[PDB]
RNA sequence: UUGAAAAAAU
RNA sequence: AUUGGAGGGCAAGUCUGGUGCCAGCAGCCGCGGUAAUUCCAGCUCCAAUAGUGUAUAUUAAAGUUGCUGUGAUUAAAACGCUCGUAGUUGAAUUAAUUACUUUGAAUAAAAUAAGGUGUUUAAAGCAUGAAUAUUCAAGCAUGGGACAAUGC
RNA sequence: ACGAUCAGAUACCGUCGUAGUCCUAACUAUAAACGAUGUCAACCAAGGAUUGGAUGAAAACCUUGUUCAGAACUUAAAGAGAAAUCUUGAGUUUAUGGACUUCAGGGGGAGUAUGGUCACAAGGCUGAAACUUAAAGGAAUUGACGGAAGGGCACACCAGGAGUGGAGCCUGCGGCUUAAUUUGACUC
RNA sequence: AAAGAAAAAGGAAGCAUUCAGCAAUAACAGGUCUGUG
């Protein structure tokens, strides 16, 4: 985006809403 | 070049369409290329929709409507005064 | 599909920089990447980068200060003996005093200021304004 | 990208960060010559030679690790 | 122009001379063989000059001559626009004095 | 004489000694007479005189449009395009629009730090219209090695040694004295080593 | 040998153009990029540097 | 067809894309030896037959004073156009006159 | 409702 | 001491007689249909100078053959679309050949650029012989394995 | 094939009618087969809205948030272009190199001839030269023009009055005539 | 909200009160060298 964003470090409301292979470091949204 | 960027039809993401016939002329139109206005006329014109009622043999008889759907071809289109030409940058004007 | 993993990465710096980003990420880091950015920080182009580990050739995240001009990747990689270095200097270069060109030697990967003091050639991989 | 179909879907598993048969499935070319009663699915025709290309394309390519010798060869 | 000079120097002069001798405006006309065998004309104005009106009359100096040359005749005119020294007002003026 | 901007002010009282000073800082000149007062002894050039002609429904108004491009041979330089019915206006017309129009240009070396500054620094490309002029350093022995038409631009500009390439329509006068007008428009905004 | 030592943007880092009339200079006691919308989330990354502003930029977007 | 091991692509592209130009392709055709009344030749040799008058082409007017020579090595038929002002006198029938091109190259 | 044409160059 | 020209490209006449879209000049744009800056002539100067016009062919301009270096919506030009062999191009990662790269050896002279050398200068000539560098493509031996091709 | 219209109409307009239009089987393989824009891959400003899913709140449909795929749209003071325009590129290109395939070299001749090959056939695919010519062509500006539209105006017309054209005569013009019947002007 | 439009009364005169002269930018290859010292 125009308003750049810290990404080295991203926040921890930002990881959970982007796409789980769009991370910085992919993790799956699976549970058990 | 191109005088229209949807080249004057309505199609996007389909390769045909079926053809229609002009209401006016009768001369086979693309659906979407067509004209398409909707009419709502009462079958009575308002000159004489109150000499109706002073004789009626019902009671609360309310009178219907027609209900035609026209589609007009350009070449008869813009003749019948249903469009017009419009200026260059008022062409994108889609209201 | 992706033919050579450096040439989508350099154009992703010079297209950051042309905007004014700060700081711009790399999805794959080969050797090469890696190393061709360690040429780029010795002429001061850029602060500094980073290497996030995924299990997976992990991104890089390039720090830069509106310094670069035009990195970019050559096709090919050609064989520039020694003597063949004028031949790319006037062209590829903007002057005598302020181009870089990248080299892969034997000896590591080298710049055109210091391969040639090495005196070695090989393949090129790029330039840098 | 798919092989065939220009669509473009990137739905994954996603392995976690920690560590603590194929060639088979495609022989649909069967289920598809359905080709002796519609011999006029013209459709079905054209997909069934996408297929007979997608098992011979792991036929060259499983001949290269020797899973299968060099004799093998696809016919209905 | 019987000199040699040309129309764009020699008529501009005068045409400059008449300007600042207090002269609201000048039309200066120019026909004739001047450039080649088809003729040609120029006219030349500067200022301000009214052309319709019963004040063309009480405001115009105007006066017509024409110069026989080595090929054939060049008709001059000026006309000159007066000012108030010729004391009479023009037509639209107000001009409102202020306490 | 008698100026009306803060600038002009500024130069006409002495406040203001180089030009170099208003390019500087982004200052717009919004008149000619400010320059001819930094920098007199302007030497003028006019490239060529072009007549374009518009259609009414009487005849064809013919109008005399005139490019110059002045400037001293010390690296000042500039262009200006005016029209107008007499071609002593169009000139006249476009003294002014020249003034207005003045950048200044950087020149440099080609291999060695030996005075004085001959040649461009590096190398630069008009962003022109279809005719696009590319600029390349030269050493001290060649001259201006390119077409007349910008050969005389490049004299005002100060340059005396550099390498031409031309791509375009470059029959067009137009164009070709602002391909290389703009080329030598942005020497100052290319960011080398030695400006960090 | 240098007519002018030309100056700099402080909030891209890239040389300011000789004609780049849409610049700015903000005292308190480049065009392209004030053409955006970026210029006012730009200063703010610098004015938060120096601290004449204290929490108005996230701790997330300065870099 | 960029790639290093690609230099066969390039000089066979480069071999079919040049014999689309109408000026070096004239040079590897067997025509300049065939069809050219000339040939190779600078100068022609000939003989008068026809006296005869090409009037202009539209925008001008007159008569153009010309003669049909045959030549001696091909006995092809070439019209010529006499040099100078009132110079179709001197030449006659039945002498050697020398046929050498036109401005126009060909 | 019908409504065709305007010799070549300056 | 001549050749060609004196409308633009391209240096040079706003000179006088005839011809009246006819003769004609013009590589191209064009100049001539009774007031020719271009024709046939009379006067003058413009470029070169033992030189100068002409016709053909080679090269550069031509980024109009394009690896360096083109264009593909409309100027010329994306196969109607898909499958597919040859061909080209093929993600990261490791603390036996070949290619690549640095060196040498040998490598006809003449010639290319020249080292030296007042044929009076120069073109010449070698009257100390430049180490003279030359060898693109291949081949021989060798330091290195980053990028690479070959499969256990 | 008739009937109209027209100077003619062998056409547009009206009426009738064989092939065809429909299904099967076998051929043909061309289209403005068009988004006139090849296929795969990385980066790419702001915004509304839509189709199919996944995940939360609101308790299959409806309102809303995050995200993946798809056909598109609005703005751009930015990038490109010769301009129209393009932005899910026609951007990252004289600061020229991500990988691959095809096509084009001024306009005619001409997709013609010959040769080869496929098809029952019409035809398709491959496919030059001889010769001829200073232009052909692309996007936008002004003007003019429209049996194109919109808005206004004029004894231009409507409602009329007087008429001219018809008759004798004055006069001018063309024509004939002559020794001469002097000449300029030829729609407003 | 306005430039303005219309009726009637008054007024000698209320369509710019009516009719007229001058009347711009640019052009015709319009007529006159049978008007001229």
């Amino acid at each position: 985006p125009l308003i750049e964003v810290d990404l080295l470090n991203p926040t921890a409301a930002s990881e959970a809403k982007a796409h789980k292979m769009k991370r910085l470091v992919p993790t799956p949204n699976s549970y058990f | 070049t191109s005088k229209r960027r949807n080249n004057g039809r309505s199609k996007k993401g389909r390769g045909h369409t079926q053809n229609v016939r002009c209401s006016h002329c009768g001369r086979c139109v693309p659906k979407d290329k067509a004209i398409k206005r909707y009419q709502i006329k009462n079958i009575v014109e308002a000159a004489a929709v109150r000499d109706i009622s002073d004789n009626s043999a019902l009671t609360k008889y309310k009178l219907p409507k027609t209900y035609m759907k026209l589609e007009y071809c350009v070449s008869c289109g813009i003749h019948g005064r249903v469009v017009r030409v419009r200026s260059r940058t008022d062409r994108r004007n889609r209201l | 599909v992706r033919v050579n993993v450096l040439a989508d990465a350099l154009k992703s710096i010079t297209n950051a920089e042309k905007q004014g980003k700060r700081q711009v990420m790399i999805r794959p880091a080969s050797k090469v990447i890696c190393e061709f950015l360690n040429v780029m920080m010795k002429h001061q182009y850029i602060t500094d980068y980073t290497v996030v580990d995924t299990h997976r050739s992990g991104k890089i995240v390039v720090n830069l200060n509106g310094r670069l001009n035009k990195c970019a990747v050559i096709s090919p990689r050609f064989n520039v003996t020694l003597s063949e270095f004028d031949k790319w200097e006037a062209n590829l270069l903007p002057s005598r005093h302020f181009g870089a060109l990248v080299l892969t030697t034997s000896y590591g990967i080298l710049d055109n200021t210091e391969a040639r003091a090495k005196h070695t050639g090989g393949r090129i991989l790029g330039f840098f304004y | 990208g798919r092989m065939y179909n220009p669509g473009r879907g990137i739905s994954r598993r996603c392995i976690p960060y920690r560590r603590s048969e194929d060639l088979y499935f495609l022989m649909r070319a069967v289920s598809v010559r359905h080709l002796e009663k519609n011999k006029k699915d013209k459709d079905a025709k054209y997909h069934l030679i996408l297929i007979e290309s997608k098992i011979h394309r792991l036929t060259r390519y499983y001949k290269s690790a020797k899973v299968l010798e060099a004799s093998f060869k696809y016919d209905a | 122009i019987a000199e040699g000079l040309p129309v764009r120097r020699a008529v501009g002069s005068v045409m400059r001379l008449i300007m600042d001798s207090g002269a609201k405006g000048c039309e200066v006309s120019i026909s004739g063989k001047l450039r080649g065998q088809r003729a040609q004309g120029m006219v030349f104005k500067e200022g301000y000059m009214i052309k319709s009106g019963n004040a063309t009359r009480q405001f115009y100096s105007s006066a017509v001559r024409c110069v026989l040359l080595r090929m054939g005749i060049i008709g001059i005119k000026v006309t000159i626009m007066l000012d108030t020294d010729p004391s009479g007002k023009n037509g639209p003026a107000a001009r409102i004095p202020d306490v | 004489w008698t100026p009306v901007t803060k600038l002009g002010r500024l130069v006409k009282d002495g406040k203001v000694k180089s030009i170099d000073q208003i390019f500087e800082f982004g200052i717009k000149i919004k008149e000619y007479q400010i320059v001819d007062h930094l920098l007199p002894g302007l030497k003028e050039e006019v490239m060529t005189m072009q007549s374009v002609q518009k259609q009414t429904s009487a005849g064809q108004r013919t109008r005399l449009k005139a490019y110059v491009a002045i400037g001293d041979h010390n690296g000042h330089a500039g262009l200006g395009v005016k029209c107008a019915k007499e071609v002593a206006e169009a000139i006249k017309g476009a003294m002014i629009q020249a003034k207005l129009a003045m950048v200044p240009v950087r020149r440099g070396y080609w291999g060695a730090t030996i005075g004085e500054v001959h040649t461009v620094p590096c190398k630069l490309t008009g962003a022109c219209g279809s005719v696009r002029v590319r600029l390349v350093p030269a050493p001290r022995g060649t001259g201006i090695v390119a077409a007349p038409t910008p050969k005389k631009f490049l004299i005002l500009a100060g340059i005396e040694d550099v390498f031409t390439q031309t791509t375009g329509h470059t029959k067009t006068l137009g164009n070709f004295v602002k391909a290389t007008y703009d080329a030598v428009r942005q020497s100052y905004g290319f960011q080398t080593k030695d400006l960090w | 040998i240098e007519l002018y030592i030309p100056r700099h943007c402080s909030v891209t880092h890239t040389l300011i153009a000789a004609d780049d009339h849409a610049a700015v200079q903000i005292l308190v006691p480049k065009g392209s990029v004030r053409k955006d919308g970026i210029s006012d989330h730009s200063l703010n990354r610098q004015f938060q540097k120096d601290g004449f502003l204290k929490t108005v930029v996230p701790k997330n977007m300065m870099i | 067809a960029r790639g290093l091991h690609a230099a066969r692509k390039m000089l066979a592209q480069r071999r079919a894309n040049k014999w689309a130009d109408k000026e070096w392709k004239k040079g590897k055709l067997v025509t300049r030896y065939k069809c050219n009344p000339l040939g190779t030749a600078s100068h022609a040799k000939g003989l008068v037959q026809e006296k005869l008058g090409i009037e202009t082409k539209q925008p001008n007017s007159g008569i153009r004073k010309c003669v049909r020579v045959r030549l001696l090595k091909n006995g092809k038929k070439i019209t010529a156009f006499v040099p100078r002002d009132g110079s179709l006198n001197y030449v006659n029938e039945n002498d050697e006159v020398l046929i050498s091109g036109f401005g126009r190259r060909g």
